[PDB]
């Protein structure tokens, strides 16, 4: 039995370095040898009470890819939680009889938490619950980032944009900071800052970490520069000056931009990259999201699959 | 046993004697932990001259013991408050409150769109020191909060 | 004033002294009617040996002096009581409660259509002595309500 | 100075017995002698926060037929109180320092009274305030009742519909039981039940009142029939089973009625009463109204005019 | 003929100290010594296309007061402007034509200024033409200033709020300027700073003005401490951070503030002026929109009678 085996995928915060360099290791291993029937006889559901595109496409791809069945909704509209009202415990105290492992993504934090309380032994993916966590999405940035820059250790990383509702830096950070020697540039609007918790954790951790104004002030440094969506369906009245894009990214910019480094972006975009830096080589998003297929199918295998992969 | 010597509150037998309590806070402690709700004596003094403090409060329960009732907790709204349990009117034993890993029940969770609020969930956050501002990360929503926000909720 | 008795209080000059106050009672004029937001020394005492109410609750509140509108709102909660009057550790007054007509800006009218809440204005019940409770009756939305169901604040 | 000049008018529960006497006295001088300009300078407000066809109209026209001018306005949609969000302390603050009077009808209860509050020596009326009082109302009930009955005391009055939510009902069984010898007859569902406090009002007087489950139990012994609409915009969700109409007189549940009835009802009607009522001797909600002209007439003159009406 | 017969009465910016005064002088004779026929024959159109109580209300008032007739709408919901789509040339082409004077208050600015080129010499009176003007509001303000402190000149006076939208503070502060010795106080969110040609204005004139942070800065000097509430109604989405009161008057802030100062406020106001501020004897807004009446009926009198008042 691996370290993941019917482990709950919650949080990043509650991963160690080995547990996330056991899913790349075996992201890889699937991604130059494929294994169709791995998950052969298993069903497994996928709850989407929020909307998405890439993590439910790639997750329910990826199942496939190793011959698990998938079952659920992508809308909590037809379910009896929203026709009928009913409560997150008492779904899931169903699905939990029917499947063997629940992938889910829901609006409130702490959802997918609050649903291993009640999912006797039937292990629960968090597909992102609410700007909290999203560790499946930081699993593909970390595949990624290694294959683009030879390591997770000793780089220079930028995250622009909506740092406060961004469920996918706060896990990002999380697990970066895991690793050695990692220095981070914050470039977000005042509004929408960077949790305290984050920063408190990186300073213990004596991480190095700095503000930023602009992209152009670290654009000369950085090795991935993370850019990222406002989360307007997580901002508050009172923050809706926000909603736009403060910072834009564009091909000019990157004039300055080391050899190596790669752009990189949960791709919802709304105009925080100009469609110009497409064509640029430091465009990496689309790629990111692709890796998705790898880094998803080595998740799933580690928890329903008892054996390490060969 | 233990007589007046121009200290106008020295007089029990057995059961635990609160002291140290800040100003302003005995109220709030005899209210959290339902105190009052007892057939037992108890015997409260508000704004008493601390040498010690300058202005504190002070609880005295009969036959009651306050292990289970959270010292834990307590550690939150009277860090410097002091807890001795008595016995034959004699400080048998004495101790300051330390703070818990955890709270559970007790606290709201600031977090108006936490899983928590809607949900047969027991609230539950994890203490930790920072500096004379206590923050509390809850369980669910993992969004931290000061225990004065939390608290004063 | 005492010296040849059992009881354990002494030593007070120049206050107000509650006393006879039904047992669970105490804590609820304290909470209800804002008797511990104040610098001055406050000492209570609840389940207290009583002659004849068996049990009682006790407040002594220093230089603080209840009028007589104030004493009589006691008597909503605590007919029974006795109010003492302090001074140089003198019994100057001696008093008791009688049900009021009105009590102002102290309880919150149940009713949520009452126009009272989102408004610049305190709350006023009329106060009328029912059979086994007694009614209050909102001087804004003109409903009655039982008084063990308006709230304080 | 007559009793009521410059008195507020916000429940009947503080009216005595003399005043009304004294309300409808005058309304009958007025309605035999018209003054068209009793109230010559005077600019009254005529504040509607809530719905109103009948109380409105009548109370403004009846300004109007004293030479008085109005400002207001029906809808507190156009108010800076909704459009800006504003309180009603705040309201009546500023309007009392325009007008001469206030007539105002109000969604929640107490309204009135708050306003009172502050209107520094400028009268406030209460043209209804959401199901507690209906001062008017009443006198032009009373004043209803007295021309059709010859009286005010030893009258067999019956009281249909929502009794708990019907302001009207609550202001006019507190005035009738200011009158010697009347007995009610209290018929509506159980979910709108007359109020308690209205109740223990009548025994503390030794009023004799009844419940009945129909119209047909009591229609030989009644003088005054008096019909309500059911409060649908008052009525909880848990009651709503209450906004049809429980009770529903017809033509034909008059035959065995008293030569002298009269069907009376505040109007505005939603099926309680066929309109094959509208044609009987004993249909006398529309005259009823028309005496709403008189009543208010009165209570604008005793209120703003010192001088008692000739 | 008075010097503002028949005038139209659009911006403070189009109006002499002379003319200020006039209204002044002819507002404290009618207060002294009412006139109740002054415009016996007159019909005025109260026209208001946007949200309006104590602006609406005095002016109507001040109508009825002088014995004129009005007519009109408070919503533009009604008209054949909004329910049939119709430009506002149009709805004054024909307006013009029925009544002898028109007050207007307009979501969009330039309304007022717009109408006087198709209103055929019927005087146009401008009651609020969106985030711009509010001529008739400045006049009362000028009453309720002088009232107290005796003077129009040399005296120090702090605007604080939403400068840029509060069309009240744009003319008051045109209007202050053209006094001697006047010194301005601007306590205001970046976002919504006083506008840029005011500035200038103040500089062409020599005037002195400074930018302050907090109340307490200036609350030992001013005499006159004007309050204004967010114009929620007037904010552009990027804007929306400020929606809340950044500035909160409480009676504790008052206490080194000089004896002869008064807090004014137009009025709708939300939270930026304590409730326990109205019981100090600095609180002045509800006279001062006691005096709206005055100075309402004074312009009225002016701009519709041809000889002065006695
Ligand atoms: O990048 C974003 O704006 C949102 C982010 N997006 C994704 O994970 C991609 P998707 O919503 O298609 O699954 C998330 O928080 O889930
Ligand atoms: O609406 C009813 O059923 C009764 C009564 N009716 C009236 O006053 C008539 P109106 O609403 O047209 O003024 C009321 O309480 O408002
Ligand atoms: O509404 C404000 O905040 C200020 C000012 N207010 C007024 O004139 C009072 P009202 O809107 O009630 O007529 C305005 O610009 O309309
Ligand atoms: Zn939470
Ligand atoms: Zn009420």
């Amino acid at each position: 039995a691996n370290p993941l085996y019917q482990k709950h995928i919650i949080s990043i915060n509650d991963l160690s370095r080995d547990d996330l360099n056991l899913v790349l290791a075996t992201a890889a291993k699937l991604k130059a040898n494929p294994q169709p029937e791995l998950l052969k006889h298993k069903v497994i559901a996928s709850c989407f009470f929020e909307a998405s595109t890439r993590t439910r496409l790639s997750f329910e791809t990826s199942m496939h890819r190793l011959g698990a069945s998938v079952v659920g909704f992508s809308d909590s509209a037809n379910t009896s939680l929203g026709k009928k009202g009913e409560t997150l415990a008492d779904t899931i105290s169903v699905i939990s009889t029917y499947v063997d492992a629940i992938v889910m993504r829901h609006p409130q934090e702490g959802a997918a938490r609050l649903a291993t309380e009640f999912s006797g032994n039937v292990p629960v993916l968090n597909a992102g619950d609410g700007s909290n966590q999203h560790p499946t999405q930081t699993l593909l940035d970390l595949f990624t980032i290694q294959e683009t820059q030879g390591r997770l250790d000793n780089l220079h990383v930028a995250m622009v944009g909506d740092l406060k509702y961004g469920r996918t830096v706060h896990s990002l950070t999380q697990a970066l900071a895991k690793f050695d020697g990692n220095r981070f540039y914050f470039i977000a609007p005042d509004a929408l800052a960077m949790p305290q918790y984050i920063l408190d954790m990186l300073d213990e951790k004596g991480i190095a970490w700095s503000l930023h104004s602009s992209i152009e002030e670290v654009m000369a440094e950085v090795d991935i520069l993370y850019m990222t969506r406002v989360q307007k369906e997580r901002l508050d009245p009172s923050e809706y000056a926000n909603v736009k894009a403060q910072f834009v990214l564009r091909a000019s910019d990157l004039h300055n931009a080391k050899a190596n480094m790669k752009v990189l972006h949960p791709l919802p975009r709304v105009d925080e990259i100009a469609t110009d830096v497409d064509k640029t080589p430091h465009a990496w998003y689309f790629q990111q999201a692709g890796n998705g297929i790898f880094a998803r199918q080595a998740l799933l295998a580690l928890v329903l699959n008892r054996d390490l992969v060969l | 046993m233990t007589h007046d010597n121009k200290l106008q509150v020295e007089a029990i037998k057995r059961g635990t004697v609160i002291d140290h309590i800040p100003a302003q806070i005995g109220f709030k402690l005899l209210s959290l932990f339902k105190l009052t709700e007892t057939d037992q004596r108890i015997t409260i003094g508000l704004n008493l001259p601390s040498g010690e403090m300058g202005r504190k409060d002070l609880i005295k329960i009969e036959n009651t013991f306050l292990s289970e009732d959270q010292v834990d907790q307590l550690a939150l709204y009277a860090p410097q408050a002091t807890v001795n349990r008595i016995d034959n009117y004699e400080v048998v034993g004495k101790s300051r409150p330390s703070l818990p890993e955890r709270i559970d029940n007790v606290l709201v969770c600031p977090n108006s769109n936490c899983i928590s609020h809607a949900e047969p969930v027991s609230s539950s956050f994890a203490v930790r020191k920072r500096a004379n501002d206590i923050a509390l990360k809850c369980k669910y929503c993992e969004k931290e909060f000061s225990h004065n926000v939390v608290l004063a909720n």
